[PDB]
RNA sequence: GGACUUACCUGGCAGUGAGGUGCACACACUGCAUAAUUUGUGGUAGUG
RNA sequence: AGGUAAGUCC
């Protein structure tokens, strides 16, 4: 009944994703699933201070995620 | 389901043994509920029934919230409603206090 | 609809873009809760004397 | 049985402009590349359009259906088969 | 359903979570409540931030609008089809 | 030890545990029951509000929607 | 590709300490060891930690199941 | 006697009863019930919609999509029993 | 599971995301609908009765 | 246009229509799975 | 069962 998300395209792509809490973040897709999750890898926490942080290899929750922007060509 | 079979009355073995038996319970013995609702009132009452998403139909509710300077208590009393159970947070038999 | 005769296609043309308007609410985690969700510790003193309760109908 | 008539319209819109505004309140204006069912949304030349009123240029943005308001569809596609 | 077909083709206002109105011909809906509005016009209230001057309605057109189901809240009917 | 969600519960049920709402308010108490959508009964509840106990209240419900993590004693 | 749920299970197996970002909740986040889960993505974490943002101190849980409608985003060490 | 199966089934029995419903966004809405829904959307005639703090507002007719609704609030004469057996 | 293309008057007795995109990528689609819209452009002929007043 | 052949993509479960019985597949309606991330059981709380 | 694609006949 629940078909997966169309991210093929986006795979491997530098990503900026914009997210629940009025956070971003930034990083490379190493993978989904059908609830949008989303595997991160060289991950940038991007925080409001302006500060970057890195955290890599991070799991996000589908449910949580707005938009997705595609920095590198899909 | 783990269920797929068509008499999930594994639905009533829950309903008796498992949490929301405080509410078949409070059906059967006709006790006093208070349950803390997500507009943040205090409703007050009986369960005439209930079901799985605490979907309530209530009897002699009294709802009861705080509103402003310094705090006022204020407090309805309501008759008959059914109480979507989405809204529920929190619902508490009556402690048998004497 | 996307591979037309550019004479249909044209058809599919948007509107112009919207007029911007600022939001209407504050964003879920900016908005000031000034009376947030609070318990029913407060509220036994409302229940009824069991001994003034009705009787268990079955 | 399943699919609804408006996610029809929603797939026909594939390949032109629609603008989208998400539960943030952000604006997104371009070329809707593809639709899912659910409304998740691939779009492409965006003119993003902040809460405060800036706006912004986006090539390739995906959107997850969940967080959408609504679509700006084009009025074309009132002319639909399914419309009727 | 005729709940809902009985109102199709009608000009319906569609009032918003977040307070909006949409006013709008009511060309289709589903399982969810998206619906599918023509020619739809949005209006909202602006409160005045001094205690008391006149509110705004603010017009604004959108043209032809998917509204997701999850933020509807109500309809009501404004006026008959158009001719 | 992969120690999962519904087996970590059914240790606790028996024991006092304390379950703290996404809302802020934690109730402390007995956890008798559990189902699948992982509602919890408890049982001589008290409620701490902001860290600190607020009141004793009873046999109460949680609807699990409300809850954001349970933990033992 | 890398499955979410695989990579959860290889921060379960290398006892990796989780820090989770909450959902809505901007102020606080929980840290600690993921020692279970599940389908609905609620956790087991063995020594679990409140940390909160604008005070920079934490507060001790001990083991916890952190249901999975909150979390926003998993983290390391 | 326990918890029925479902409890909207119930309210699509209200058809023609007169109620007052509140949404989970204070808006309060006092009229008659044409019908109800599985999904607990509900369609009333002769309406009186009242927004938080507005000043009410009549209406022919109203559908509200059912995950608004906080409750309904029925008449006092509403027979539970003859209509709980379900 | 079912699916009705408007266009063809015919049914995907499965639908799936594939299933509607090799469908709708189809010989016989595409022209369906390159037919609806040009039987549409005619809807202007019927401009002309107003075209004689 | 229509018929067949091959390959590829797809396919939830149940009750009834449906009348010799059983199986398979389709259609119609009705349920269930379905209160666990993408709409139908709440971080849009009503908090001025 | 249906769609598609390639082929065979009408
Ligand atoms: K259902
Ligand atoms: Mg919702
Ligand atoms: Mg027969
Ligand atoms: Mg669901
Ligand atoms: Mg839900
Ligand atoms: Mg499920
Ligand atoms: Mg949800
Ligand atoms: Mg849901
Ligand atoms: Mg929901
Ligand atoms: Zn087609």
């Amino acid at each position: 009944k629940a078909h997966p998300p169309e991210l093929k395209k986006f795979m491997d792509k530098k990503l900026s994703l914009k997210l629940n809490g009025g956070r971003h973040v930034q990083g490379i897709l190493r993978g989904f699933d059908p609830f949008m999750n989303l595997v991160i890898d060289e991950c940038v926490e991007m925080a409001t201070s302006g500060q970057q942080n890195n955290i890599g290899m991070v799991v996000i929750r589908g449910n949580s995620i707005i938009m997705l922007e595609a920095l590198e060509r899909v | 389901e783990m269920t797929p079979e068509e008499l999930q009355k594994r639905e009533e073995e829950e309903f008796n043994t498992g949490p929301l038996s405080v509410l078949t319970q409070s059906v059967k013995n006709n006790t006093q509920v208070l349950i803390n609702c997500r507009n943040n009132k205090k409703l007050l009452g009986r369960v005439k029934a209930f079901d799985r998403h605490c979907n309530m139909v209530l009897e002699n509710v009294k709802e009861m919230w705080t509103e402003v300077s310094k705090p006022v208590n204020k407090d309805r009393y309501i008759s008959k409603m059914f109480l979507r159970g989405d809204s529920v947070i929190v619902v508490l038999r009556n402690p048998l206090i004497a | 609809t996307q591979f037309l005769p550019p004479n249909l296609l044209a058809l599919f043309a948007p509107r112009d873009p919207i007029p911007y308007l600022p939001p209407l609410e504050k964003l879920p985690h900016e908005k000031h809760h000034n009376q947030p969700y609070c318990g029913i510790a407060p509220y036994i003193r409302e229940f009824e004397d069991p001994r003034d309760a009705p009787p268990p109908t079955r | 049985m399943s699919i609804g008539v408006p996610i029809k319209v929603l797939h026909e819109a594939e390949g032109h402009i629609v603008t989208c505004e998400t539960n943030t309140g952000e604006v997104y204006r371009g070329k809707l590349i593809e639709a899912e069912d659910n409304m998740n949304c691939q779009m492409s030349n965006i003119t993003v359009t902040y809460r405060d009123g800036r706006v912004a240029q986006l090539e390739q943005v995906y959107i997850r259906g969940s967080k959408i308001r609504f679509l700006i569809l084009p009025d074309m596609l009132k002319n639909a088969p399914m419309l009727k | 359903s005729s709940k809902m077909l009985q109102h199709i083709d009608y000009r319906m206002r569609c009032i918003l979570q977040d307070g909006r109105i949409f006013i709008g011909t009511f060309k289709a809906f589903d399982k969810h409540m998206n619906l599918i509005l023509c020619d739809c016009d949005e209006f909202r209230k602006i409160k005045p931030k001094n205690s008391k001057q006149a509110e705004r309605e603010e017009k604004r057109v959108l043209g032809l609008v998917l509204l997701r189901g999850e933020n509807l809240v109500s309809m009501t009917v404004e006026g008959p089809p158009p001719k | 030890l992969p120690l999962n969600p519904k087996p970590f519960l059914n240790g606790l049920t028996g024991k006092p545990v304390m379950v703290k709402l996404k809302w802020g308010m934690e109730y402390k108490g007995y956890l008798v029951s559990v189902d699948g959508y992982m509602n919890m009964q408890l049982a001589n509840t008290e409620e701490y509000i902001d860290g600190a106990l607020s009141g004793h209240l009873g046999e109460v419900l949680i609807r699990c929607n409300n809850v954001l993590y349970i933990r033992g004693v | 590709m890398v499955q979410p749920i695989n990579l959860i299970f290889r921060y379960l197996q290398n006892r990796s300490r989780i820090q989770v970002w909450l959902y809505e909740q901007v102020n606080m986040r929980i840290e600690g060891c993921i020692i279970g889960f599940d389908e609905y993505m609620n956790l087991v974490l063995d020594d679990a930690e409140e940390i909160h943002s604008k005070t920079k101190s934490r507060k001790q849980l001990g083991r916890i199941m952190l249901k999975g409608d909150n979390i926003t985003l998993l983290q390391s060490v | 006697g326990s918890g029925s199966v479902k409890l909207v089934r119930f309210l699509m029995k209200l058809s023609h009863e007169t109620v007052t419903i509140e949404l989970k966004n204070g808006t309060q809405v006092h009229g008659t019930i044409t019908g109800v829904d599985v999904s607990m959307n509900t369609h009333l005639k002769a309406v009186k919609m009242t927004l938080k703090n507005r000043e009410p507002v009549q209406l022919e007719t109203l559908s509200i999509r059912g995950n608004n609704i906080r409750y309904f609030i029925l008449p006092d004469s509403l027979p539970l029993d003859t209509l709980l057996v379900d | 599971p079912k699916f009705y293309c408007d266009y063809c008057d015919t049914y995907l007795t499965h639908d799936s995301p594939s299933v509607r995109k090799t469908h709708c990528s189809g010989r016989k689609h595409k022209e369906n609908v390159k037919d609806y819209y040009q039987k549409w452009m005619e809807e202007q002929a019927q401009s002309l009765i107003d075209k004689t007043t």
